[PDB]
């Protein structure tokens, strides 16, 4: 598929400046960093978990796989 | 005027730019090794060979 | 009917600071030109390196 | 014709696959990793051969011709470095490459997904088949272990495995083939990478928002090919980082020692980029099905454009899948790391655990969160 | 039981990731290598004429491959013969063949060290630890005949009996020859034994991360300006109604 | 001559964790050779004193050495 | 005891595809049924939907979303398409039978 034939499109307009007379890394307060954190606090809820999680399994399986290697002071008490 | 007067006499002509992309490599080269290599030895005194050196070649 | 149109306000919002009408967009330009193609200018200097 | 850029049989080829190729506009930097991928390639196929230029492929030679051309060969540390970390990072891209695809349903496209499929089961053997020629114990070892499992394939099972190398075991004829299929493969990859973005082109690139982009596409090159560029330096600066500081981050010192066969070293285990099916491979006993457990694991992929029941092909307006689609990595990720480990207790269980829940997730939970978070939507 | 000690960890002078290897103390190790380990343990791929340049002079290393007389081709009548080693021979092996070392080491088997440091866990940190680190073996626990305790080597029972105690060479350059500190030196060398890049690698990383520093910045600026266009843009409907 | 590694270690076997895993060791130790059939070894209770003791003994012996 | 009627906005709120500023029907994969089924939609609401479609690509594009305001409501969301879809679907359904 080429340019020219992609959809029926009516009625729409629309501004754009040339690059040079705009900013290119533009108000990076203004809008730019609070949508950063717009972002990390709208899906931490939902990627982290999983890793948290795993986390968690891993140490608890190398904390255990670390301990039953050891042994225990009463194996012998005689 | 630098960045004017870069654009008009530099950057304006696909030419020019070119021409400037080399020779402003050549000097971005020997530049930026000296310095690096400078960085690099000055972090490291006494180490490199080129520092103990003397000692066996006479010193 | 189009009469009815404006494009709207890019003024601070986006434009540089040598952009604000009642004064000479062009003056200021070939200095705005000079900055970018300078950035462009250096990267292709650094990559050859 | 004007333009002759467009009129050339050639420059026709590439004007419209480099430029005035029609791109979305809201394209995401996850994009990214098939041009990454693309270049990662290159550069393999350049180090490798440079680097072939100086092996020799037999028993007697291979460890130390490797050797000689780390402390003889001009610059010869620098390439087989950069070859092979490059392995990996080719992995993690083609990991991050099937990811992206895997949630933006970018494989409703079938075609131009089967193939990426082959891409991915080709780019692996020839990773598997390329770690042997440096003939340290690993790769002894590696090759002697992970070929062997073909045996279990019942009859037709020993007969191939004792054809598929030399004769009797992992020995000079068999390096040998390994080598010209690690030379020949690569070229391969290629080919059938213009396969891919054939069918790619046929329909437009997917979105993040999965709908419609006719709407609005933008000229490739005077955008992307700017944005790939920029993810070029951005994800190849870590690359040589790791591969000018820590070389052997990711590599298993016991390749250090030359092939010995009376020694088999504890804790045999492939790349890393292998271990999630490692494990999934001795997470079911019955030497036979784990073959199987490990074929599935990566065979898999073929299936899931069967799996999709949203009537929405991304999943950025699906929060329910969304978690499920995260606990998977994690799950695969999980994975890998119970590959590395032995097999034992606090492991083997987390191990078929986690083997479990892999195969639950790709073939009936996704599936069925799919429709039951379609009720929800009133459909 | 598969139970082990891990070694500890020292801040070797090279450990930096833009810090070379001491070459003054690689130069020590080559001697105790050359004086002490080089009866015993190979080290086939240096050779005397990378030591020019490095930690030696062209003349200097010259004299020490004499030191050694190598093998050389047939006769004219065809027969080995022997002869003062040149610039270009390689480190000498100290056995004929392994069968041959392990008859002459009690069945072990003394590793070629070109690679030792890499070829274990730990490295430098391992090799440091495992000599200077040799000890009586704790209660309930014995080892045979011909083998030495060490907690840090696996099976703690090394063929290898303790190889470095005080002096046993005199460092020329003047320096307090203890056993830990001659195992440092000795260590060093191992390092550049293994990866005579070492120092070459990271002036060429340093000058690598100067660049991603500089490049990315500017085609993110480029990146960044050419799309502009679209970030920047403004929409609109405006059907006749 | 003197060892610096030597000094420095009787210095570190001074330390809490090492003086508390050296008594936690010697224990053992003087517990497993008091009887004939014991199959427990010292091995663990020695590890850690050494992988205490060792530890400090790296933040300093190489200040020591040249 | 809990609302299908609650859930449903819970998810619809949820899923977030009106931060953008769509309808729910703006987002169904345009599969071959989805395709008959816009091209039947009367000339008012395709140019509507188009317009819609593009601006959430915009910001999309852009990583910007719309001001609260704008969210579309639960309760106004407007199946514009759902009534055609379902004709077209079980105007197949029809076909797929009478061909066996
Ligand atoms: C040391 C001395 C070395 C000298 C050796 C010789 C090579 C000499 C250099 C020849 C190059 C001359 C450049 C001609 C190109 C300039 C150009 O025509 O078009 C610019 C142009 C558009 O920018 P504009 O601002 O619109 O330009 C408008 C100009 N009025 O396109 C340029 O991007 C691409 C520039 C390169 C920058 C992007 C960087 C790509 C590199 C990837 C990182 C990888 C490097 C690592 C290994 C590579 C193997
Ligand atoms: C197998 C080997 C596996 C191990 C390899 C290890 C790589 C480790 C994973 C690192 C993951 C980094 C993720 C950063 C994520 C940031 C983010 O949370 O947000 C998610 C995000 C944004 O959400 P939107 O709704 O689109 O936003 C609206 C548009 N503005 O997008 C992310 O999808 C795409 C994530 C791709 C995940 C990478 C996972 C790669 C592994 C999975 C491959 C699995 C397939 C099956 C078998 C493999 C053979
Ligand atoms: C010289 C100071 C010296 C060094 C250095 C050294 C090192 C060394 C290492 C790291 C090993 C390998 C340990 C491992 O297997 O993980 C090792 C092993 C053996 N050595 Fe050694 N060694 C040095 C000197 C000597 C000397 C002088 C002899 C011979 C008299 C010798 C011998 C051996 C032998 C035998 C082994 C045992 C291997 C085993 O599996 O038991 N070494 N050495
Ligand atoms: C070495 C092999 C591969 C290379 C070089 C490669 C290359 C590409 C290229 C150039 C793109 C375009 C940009 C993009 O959308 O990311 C692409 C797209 C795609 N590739 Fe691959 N690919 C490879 C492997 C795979 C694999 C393993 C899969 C399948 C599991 C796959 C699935 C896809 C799909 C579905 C698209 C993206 C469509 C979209 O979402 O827009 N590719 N690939
Ligand atoms: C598809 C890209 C390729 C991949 C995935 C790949 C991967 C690898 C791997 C895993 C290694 C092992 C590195 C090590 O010893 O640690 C390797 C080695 C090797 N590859 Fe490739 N390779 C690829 C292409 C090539 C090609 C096409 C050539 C040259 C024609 C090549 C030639 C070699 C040689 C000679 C070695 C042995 C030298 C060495 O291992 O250092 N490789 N390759
Ligand atoms: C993509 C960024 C690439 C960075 C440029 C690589 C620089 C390699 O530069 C290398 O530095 C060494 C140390 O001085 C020199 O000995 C080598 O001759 C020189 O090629």
């Amino acid at each position: 598929r080429q340019f020219g034939h992609l959809t029926r499109v009516r009625h729409l307009i629309t501004y754009s400046l040339s690059p040079f007379e705009q900013r290119p890394f533009p108000h990076y307060f203004s809008k730019g960093v609070p949508n950063v954190w717009r972002r990390l606090r709208a899906c931490i809820l939902r990627v982290a978990p999983p890793f948290l999680a795993f986390y968690l399994l891993y140490t608890w399986g190398t904390q255990e796989f670390e301990k039953s290697k050891r042994k225990n002071p009463a194996a012998y008490v005689n | 005027t630098l960045t004017a007067r870069l654009y008009s006499l530099l950057f304006r002509r696909t030419s020019t730019f070119a021409l400037t992309i080399v020779v402003g490599a050549l000097l971005f080269e020997r530049a930026f090794d000296q310095g690096a290599d400078a960085i690099y030895e000055h972090i490291n005194e006494g180490k490199l060979w080129k520092h103990i050196k003397h000692k066996y070649e006479n010193k | 009917s189009h009469t009815d149109i404006k494009v709207p306000n890019f003024s601070d919002y986006r434009r540089p600071p040598d952009d604000y009408s009642t004064k000479s967009s062009r003056e200021s330009d070939p200095s705005r030109k000079g900055f970018s193609y300078l950035v462009t200018a250096v990267t292709t200097l650094g990559v050859a390196y | 014709a004007p333009n002759i850029r467009k009129s050339h049989p050639l420059l026709k080829m590439i004007n419209n696959s480099l430029i005035d190729l029609p791109a979305p506009s809201n394209i995401s930097a996850w994009w990214n990793f098939g041009s990454l991928l693309a270049v990662c390639l290159m550069t393999q196929i350049l180090t490798g051969l440079l680097l072939a230029m100086h092996y020799t492929a037999d028993t007697s030679l291979a460890f130390s011709s490797v050797a000689h051309t780390c402390r003889n060969v001009q610059y010869g540390w620098l390439i087989r470095n950069l070859h092979a970390n490059g392995a990996s990072f080719f992995f993690i891209c083609i990991f991050l490459h099937i990811g992206r695809g895997l949630y933006y349903g970018s494989y409703l496209y079938k075609e131009t997904w089967n193939t990426g499929v082959i891409l991915l089961l080709t780019l692996m053997a020839t990773a598997f088949v390329g770690y042997v020629l440096p003939w340290g114990q690993m790769s002894f070892w590696g090759a002697t272990v992970i070929t062997n499992l073909f045996s279990a394939i019942p009859y037709i099972g020993h007969t191939l495995v004792e054809w598929a190398w030399g004769g009797f075991s992992v020995d000079n004829p068999t390096l040998t083939r390994f080598f010209a299929l690690h030379f020949l493969l690569p070229f391969a990859i290629a080919g059938i990478t213009i396969i891919h973005l054939t069918f790619l082109h046929e329909s437009g690139s997917n979105n993040p928002l999965g709908i419609s982009s006719d709407s609005d596409k933008i000229p490739f090159h005077p955008y992307y090919s700017f944005k790939d560029i920029l993810g070029l330096t951005l994800m190849l600066t870590p690359f040589l980082t790791l591969a000018l500081f820590s070389p052997n981050l990711l590599g298993d010192p016991e390749n250090f020692t030359p092939a010995n066969p009376l020694v088999t070293p504890p804790h045999i285990k492939p790349e890393w980029y292998f271990l999630f099916a490692y494990a999934i491979l001795r997470s079911i006993p019955n030497k036979l099905g784990g073959v199987l457990a490990l074929a599935a694991s990566v065979l898999i992929l073929f299936l899931i454009p069967f799996l999709h029941k949203s009537k929405q092909r991304t999943m950025t307006f699906r929060p329910l899948s969304q978690t499920l689609f995260w606990l998977l990595v994690a799950n695969l990720l999980i994975l890998t790391w119970i590959g590395s480990q032995p097999v034992e207790h606090p492991f083997i269980i987390i191990g078929q655990m986690a083997s479990l829940s892999y195969f639950t997730i790709l073939l009936i939970l996704f599936p069925t969160i799919g429709t039951l978070e379609n009720k929800m939507l009133n459909y | 039981s598969d139970l082990e000690l891990h070694p500890p960890s020292y801040p070797w002078s090279h450990r930096g990731p833009l810090s070379s290897l001491d070459h003054t103390s690689i130069r020590r190790g080559f001697q105790v290598y050359k004086q002490v380990c080089s009866s015993c343990h190979s080290m086939d791929y240096v050779a005397y004429r990378h030591l020019v340049g490095v930690c030696y002079t062209e003349d200097e290393a010259k004299a020490l491959a004499e030191e050694v007389e190598v093998q050389d081709g047939p006769n004219e009548d065809g027969e080995m013969f022997m002869r003062p080693g040149k610039l270009s021979d390689y480190f000498p092996k100290p056995y004929p063949n392994p069968e041959a070392a392990r008859a002459a080491n009690n069945g072990a088997l003394p590793p070629d060290l070109s690679y030792i440091v890499r070829a274990r866990h730990g490295g430098e940190d391992y090799v440091f630890s495992l000599l200077t680190g040799y000890c009586e073996p704790p209660t309930g626990v014995s080892v045979r005949e011909g083998l030495y305790f060490n907690p840090y080597f696996p099976g703690q029972a090394i063929g290898m009996a303790p190889p470095i105690y005080n002096d046993v060479l005199e460092f020329d350059d003047g320096t307090p020859a203890t056993m830990s500190q001659v195992a440092k030196d000795v260590c060093t060398f191992l390092r550049w034994a293994a990866e005579p890049e070492h120092d070459h690698r990271k002036r060429m990383g340093l000058k690598m991360l100067l660049m991603m520093g500089l490049l990315v910045p500017l085609v993110y600026y480029m990146k960044r300006h050419k799309w502009s266009v679209l970030k920047s843009r403004k929409l609109a409907y405006r059907p006749p109604k | 001559l003197v060892d610096p590694l030597t000094t420095v270690r009787e210095q570190c076997e001074q330390l809490e964790k090492c003086v508390k895993a050296r008594e936690r060791l010697e224990l053992c130790d003087e517990r497993v050779s008091s009887r004939s059939q014991t199959e427990e070894d010292c091995t663990e209770e020695l590890f850690d004193f050494l992988h205490a003791r060792d530890h400090c003994v790296a933040h300093k012996l190489f200040n020591s050495l040249k | 005891s809990r609302w299908l009627e609650g859930i449903r906005k819970w998810y619809y709120n949820a899923a977030g595809f009106n931060k953008y500023g769509l309808m729910r029907d703006d987002t169904i994969y345009e599969n071959d049924d989805v395709k008959e089924a816009i091209r039947r939609l009367p000339e008012n609401l395709y140019d509507d939907r188009m317009f819609r479609i593009k601006r959430a690509l915009d910001l999309n594009m852009r990583q910007q979303i719309l001001p609260k305001e704008q969210w579309t409501k639960y309760e106004e969301d407007v199946p514009y398409l759902e009534p055609y879809l379902k004709e077209v679907i079980r105007e197949r359904k029809e076909r797929e039978e009478w061909d066996k």
